[PDB]
């Protein structure tokens, strides 16, 4: 159980690694600026509410 | 958003790393049962003891 | 139980008392009680003897 | 399995809506902020710098809101924002604690996965009034024989662990821990302790080995271990009491019974001083701020024996406050010793000695509570303090070359086998219905005759014979917790039986 929990543990943080390496992958792209747009219009719908 | 974006991307094209199950067997122990560790006999055995042990037992005084 | 033993050895330890020499009586009265007494803390020892493959 | 776990994760992130409230870090920098805006604030609330840190705020000024950082300096940067959590700060509080290493926070940091939590509540609450209360009337007997007979602990009181540090000053609090394991084996929620240990200011290295050797001795299943590494911040450390009391007060809630040991108590002082000299309070005596016997008191009083209304949940409390020089004149051990309804003097002189316990019972002293300890017991230790006493006159006598007197010298004679009665080894807590005998046997004098060495020898064999044949006999004790006729009878049979042999 010991070693098996550790495994579990050890796997986690490994793929945590790669969800950084995810991050650096999403941080390139011109979805940096398309998303923006995507930004602007849900703070529009935000501040609309208020 | 970007949120979703994580998500999704991470999640799909991202699926474990390698593991050893060898290794994981290495650090653990299976453990075979202990079988039959000594067994019983006869106490003090031979009636030469016996005799012996009547005639020089014997502790009272005079 | 071990009790009704040890009373009765007891009982006679002073009933020894009365009559001359023991130098190795006392040895035999030492062993049963040594073992009757790892016997109990062996009892108290004790875990279950089976895996609770149920939690683990 | 883990990727459906981490998918979870990810999952529970999802959206947000507008932030009130704003302002800006302007200096900043030894752990306080002070930041230009949040015109409405609470005191005392919880704030996130943009940064990461979280950090509770301790001054609202017309000027620049002064906000402590519980995270690093390096994270905050001049001209952040920070928007406000919105919470006076509070704790998860639960059952789930049980079993857990948690930090400050209440994250484990010993990671056996996130804390269940029945509920949260918030760091300073006041303590329970006049109203809410019963007179105590459960003991909590620590297994150590000193401490049961001389110092008597019960349930609700606060009693102060003070003396020189580390003179296995920890050891002396896990031993009460390890008694309670005897009532925790057992049975009936109320007849039963939790026990908070809070460490705060000590080093990873001896949390670790005391965590370490409270599984060891498998008294790890009903311990809540609060932690303040020695590392961790100064506001974490000030806040670290206050957020252990809120855990433990979900115990006293709940009616179940608890004990809290705060160790040490002193680094809290140590980490206010720090907190109120960066906030630029103006400092008090030693450089403690004033309201540090305010901060003290507040804390301590919150434990308590509540009514039979109340359900009458006892948080029992043992502070320990290090005694550096060993000189209690000093602000902070004059401040707690004030506060506190008992007081537990160990001395190092005495460790020296070879008395182990080393408390000393002269400056030891139990201020209320006398129902706080098993009548059987009280009874045999009835002279067992008149005797030390005694024995503490003669012996002081003695000094400086005078020729003592026979009279004199059957009490010195006595006194010095009740010495070697006391002593125990670390971690081996005693069965009070044991130890009820043990003072018969010195009290009643059967073991002023036999010599000072052997006494060792004597009490193990002792035991050893009372587990032998009178084990009627120490069931009963159990039992009845008073001795009767029959029993003192009996005991006194048995103790006379093994004077000799």
């Amino acid at each position: 159980v010991r070693y098996e929990a550790s495994l579990r543990q050890l796997e986690q943080r490994q793929l945590a690694k790669s969800v950084i390496s995810r991050v650096q992958s999403e941080l390139g792209n011109p979805k940096f600026q398309e998303k923006v747009l995507q930004q602007s219009i849900s703070e529009i719908e935000q501040l609309l509410s208020k | 958003n970007v949120i979703q974006d994580l998500y999704l991307r991470e999640l799909k094209d991202t699926k474990l790393a390698p593991s050893t199950l060898q290794d994981a067997e290495g650090n653990v122990k299976p453990w075979n049962p202990p079988q039959k560790p000594n067994l019983p006999e006869l106490e003090l055995q031979g009636p030469e003891a016996l005799k012996a042990y009547t005639e020089q037992n014997v502790e009272t005084a005079h | 139980a071990k009790s009704a033993a040890n009373k009765l050895d007891w009982a006679k330890v002073i009933s020894s008392l009365r009559i001359t020499g023991s130098t190795a009586t006392q040895l035999s009265s030492f062993k049963k009680r040594n073992d009757e007494a790892r016997r109990q803390l062996l009892e108290l020892q004790s875990q279950p003897t089976e895996v609770d493959f149920s939690h683990y | 399995e883990v990727s459906s776990i981490l998918e979870e994760r990810i999952k529970g992130v999802s959206d947000e809506a507008n932030l009130n409230e704003t302002g800006r870090v302007l200096a900043v920098g030894d752990g306080i902020a002070r930041v230009f805006g949040l015109n409405n604030i609470q005191a005392e609330e919880l704030v996130e710098f943009s940064s990461g840190v979280k950090g509770m705020a301790l001054n609202l000024e017309p000027g620049q809101v002064g906000i402590v950082l519980f995270g690093s300096d390096r994270l905050v940067k001049e001209g952040e924002l920070v928007k406000r959590t919105g919470n006076i700060v509070d704790v998860p509080v639960g059952p789930g604690l049980l079993g857990r290493v948690v930090d400050a926070l209440g994250n484990p940091i010993d990671g056996k996965g996130p804390i269940d939590a029945a509920g949260r509540s918030r760091a300073q609450v006041k303590a329970p009034g006049i109203l809410p209360r019963r007179s105590v009337h459960e003991p909590v007997q620590t297994g150590l024989k000193a401490v049961d007979a001389l110092v008597p602990i019960g349930r609700g009181q606060r009693e102060l662990i003070i003396g020189d540090r580390q003179t296995g000053k920890t050891a002396v609090a896990l031993d009460t821990i390890l008694n309670q394991k005897r009532w925790n084996n057992g049975s009936d929620e109320s007849k039963k302790l939790y026990c908070v240990y809070v460490a705060v200011g000590q080093k990873r290295s001896t949390v670790a080995q005391l965590v370490q050797t409270l599984e060891q001795h498998d008294a790890m299943k009903y311990s809540i271990i609060v932690a303040a590494t020695a590392s961790e911040a100064a506001p974490l450390q000030y806040l670290a009491p206050f957020t252990a009391a809120s855990i433990g007060e979900w115990f006293r809630d709940n009616g179940k019974h608890a004990l809290i040991v705060y160790d040490d108590l002193s680094k809290q002082a140590v980490a206010y001083r720090q907190l109120s000299l960066l906030l630029r309070r103006p400092p008090g005596r030693e450089a403690y701020p004033g309201d540090v016997f305010y901060l003290h008191s507040r804390l301590l009083e919150r434990a308590a024996k509540l009514s039979e209304k109340e359900g009458s949940g006892s948080l029992t409390a043992l502070p320990v406050i290090e005694t550096q020089g060993g000189d209690v004149s000093a602000y902070i051990p004059t401040n707690v010793i004030s506060i506190t309804d008992g007081q537990i003097f160990l001395e190092a002189e005495l460790f020296y000695k070879g008395i182990r316990p080393a408390i000393n019972v002269g400056l030891s002293v139990s201020r209320v509570g006398s129902a706080a300890q098993v009548k059987a017991l009280k009874q045999v230790a009835g002279s067992l303090k008149l005797f030390l006493a005694q024995y503490r006159e003669v012996a002081a006598f003695a000094q400086f070359g005078s020729d003592l007197d026979a009279s004199t010298k059957q009490t010195l004679v006595r006194g010095e086998r009740l010495t070697q009665l006391l002593k125990q080894n670390q971690y081996s807590p005693l069965a009070t219905e044991e130890q009820v005998p043990l003072i018969y046997a010195g009290v009643n004098g059967h073991l002023d005759g036999i010599e000072l060495s052997r006494i060792g020898e004597f009490e193990s064999s002792f035991l050893s014979y009372l587990k032998s044949n009178h084990n009627e006999l120490l069931t009963e004790i159990r039992e009845k917790g008073e001795l009767s006729k029959e029993l003192l009878a009996s005991l006194k049979s048995a103790t006379e039986s093994f004077v000799a042999t």
